[PDB]
């Protein structure tokens, strides 16, 4: 997770993904069960790798 | 004709000897069959006996639970008579612990082909299925002869103890935080007309409204992810036909007290359950909102 | 101990061979356009709404509206019929041409099979023919309004 | 039982109790009548022969 405005990037993020029912896109939530809010925040982006080793690179 | 005889008040029929009794009285005879008192002759209960295999009558043996006819373009045992509770594995609404609880009890060669003729043809489950109210004794032979009811109360013979309707906590589903002094219980099965399953959602609903205008307002309004869901594939995918997102019909009217949980028992396998002690059979068609 | 019932006669003379056909149809439908007590014949069923000009649709607008009874006895004197309550069984012909099982949900419908036929000759005085409408299991009665409706 | 000889090991006082259950097996039989008998069982009109 690398935060622009503050110059803090983020290394060790573990994340739970699934797949939305209605629509095939990815959803992103907390190892405890809370929904990531990152997304909405424009000044940040993210890296996403999977453990198949895929590679997703979010704005 | 006579005023005598007009305003004589109404008989008695359990005052009233049987055509038997007086059959036997007028010859004047004596035999070993006892006949002075026929049962079942005060049964308001219209009933009716159905013979089924003995791969679905597991959770069935003890007294209070829904069957369901099912036809099949093959010919010979065209109408299976399910459970609802086979009929509950199939469904995308029961969490898959239960589902994987109540699967491991129906390992049946009968009922594992009715999950196929389930989801075989190209019917939805609504003009599919029919159903046939509860069922109140067994008979538990090689092949068993339930015995159902299609309108009336659900009780024992002589009736010495009510019956009661049993139904998972998955398909219970309530839309009011208090209840009225008298409900009724209904089926819903609700398409999700999702992309990978089609497989639907199985529900009973205790509620206190009557009128079909002020029922389908809230069905609308608690399953509008489903009817949107309907217009995505509506939209998505043309040329596709489909149709009743959602079905809707009458199966009876409880006390609104004797609503309490308890649990079924079959092969020492818990299953919890929402318990209707005095609850009457009202069956009705199949109506559909969209 | 009688029951409240409909008594129905019949103006024209009737055979013992008219008689012996009657009662083959003790369980059998019958429409009746009002509920009276007593009727004369010309009023059972559907012989009244044959129709060279009208069809198929005003047959079921009609038979939506008309009071259907069960037969009881058929007698010399006169005829018995039952007028049906709801919850309540009583025993019913299958004089459609489909059997059934059980738990079918069943439901009326006019004749498709019209006029003179081998299996339409009940009761047949000089202008009068009774009819007898179908009961049919419900899906084949949509799927009969479906394929009558797209031809 | 029966006393032993030298050496060998004997018996011991044992009882030993049993029981035995019932079977039931209902029999059953359906006969019908008409309405017409049941409409002239108890029920006479005009008197006539």
């Amino acid at each position: 997770v690398v935060r622009c405005v503050r110059a803090q990037v983020d290394l060790g993020v573990e994340v739970r993904a699934a797949r939305c029912p209605r629509t095939g896109l990815w959803i992103v939530r907390d190892r405890r069960g809370r929904l990531r809010r990152w997304l909405s925040q424009p000044e940040v982006c993210v890296l996403y790798v999977t453990p198949d080793l895929d590679f997703y690179w979010v704005l | 004709m006579d005023a005598r005889a007009v305003a004589k008040r109404p008989r008695d029929p359990a005052d009233e000897d049987n055509e038997l009794v007086t059959a036997l009285k007028a010859k004047r005879e004596v035999n070993t069959i006892s006949v002075r008192y026929l049962y079942h002759a005060d049964h308001q209960a219209l009933t009716a006996r159905f013979f089924v295999p003995e791969g679905l009558v597991e959770f069935e043996a003890q007294p209070g639970a829904l069957l369901i006819r099912m036809e099949t373009g093959c010919d010979s045992p065209r109408h299976l008579y399910i459970s609802l509770y086979l009929l509950g594995i199939r469904a995308s609404n029961v969490s898959a612990s239960t589902r994987c609880l109540l699967e491991s009890v129906y390992t049946a060669s009968a009922a594992r082909a009715a999950l196929q003729w389930l989801d075989l043809g190209p019917h939805l489950l609504h003009r599919r299925l029919e159903t046939l109210g509860c069922v109140k004794t067994v008979s538990l032979g090689i092949t068993s002869l339930l015995t159902c009811v299609m309108r009336g109360y659900l009780y024992n013979t002589l009736k010495t103890e009510v019956f009661a309707l049993m139904i998972p906590k998955d398909m219970y589903l309530t839309w009011e935080e208090t209840r009225g002094r008298l409900q009724y219980v209904y089926l819903i099965i609700v398409y999700d007309y999702d992309g990978p399953e089609t497989r639907p959602g199985i529900y009973v609903l205790t509620s206190s409204i009557a009128h079909w205008q002020t029922l389908v307002d809230v069905a609308r309004g608690k399953f509008a992810r489903e009817r949107c869901s309907f217009v995505n594939r509506r939209i998505t995918r043309p040329r596709q036909i489909p149709l009743c997102t959602g079905v809707i019909q009458k199966l009876g009217w409880c006390l609104a007290d004797d609503i309490h949980t308890s649990f079924l028992v079959h092969k020492e396998l818990k299953l919890s359950v929402v318990r209707l002690d005095n609850f009457s059979v009202e069956l009705g068609d199949f109506r559909e909102f969209v | 101990a009688m029951e409240a019932n409909i008594f129905c006669t019949f103006d024209h003379k009737l055979s013992i061979a008219d008689v012996g056909k009657l009662t083959k149809l003790v369980a059998a439908v019958v429409p009746i356009p009002q509920r009276l007590h007593l009727i004369k014949h010309y009023q059972l069923g559907l012989h009244q709404f044959v129709d060279h000009t009208r069809g198929y649709v005003r047959l079921r607008g009609l038979l939506r509206n008309m009071t259907l009874t069960l037969m009881r006895r058929v007698e010399g004197n006169q005829i018995l019929l039952h007028v049906p309550t709801h919850g309540l069984l009583y025993t019913v012909l299958n004089t459609g041409p489909v059997t059934w099982e059980k738990g079918d949900a069943l439901c009326v419908l006019p004749p498709l099979f019209h006029g003179p036929l081998a299996r339409e000759n009940l009761l047949t005085l000089g202008q009068w023919e009774l009819v007898l409408p179908w009961i049919v299991p419900m899906p084949l009665a949509l799927e009969i309004n479906q394929r009558l409706l797209i031809m | 039982r029966v006393a032993s000889g030298a050496g060998l090991p004997t018996s011991r006082q044992t009882t030993i109790m049993v029981t035995k259950y019932s079977e039931k097996s209902p029999i059953t039989i359906p006969f019908e009548l008409s309405a017409a008998c049941l409409t002239y069982l108890r029920e006479t009109f005009e008197g006539t022969i």
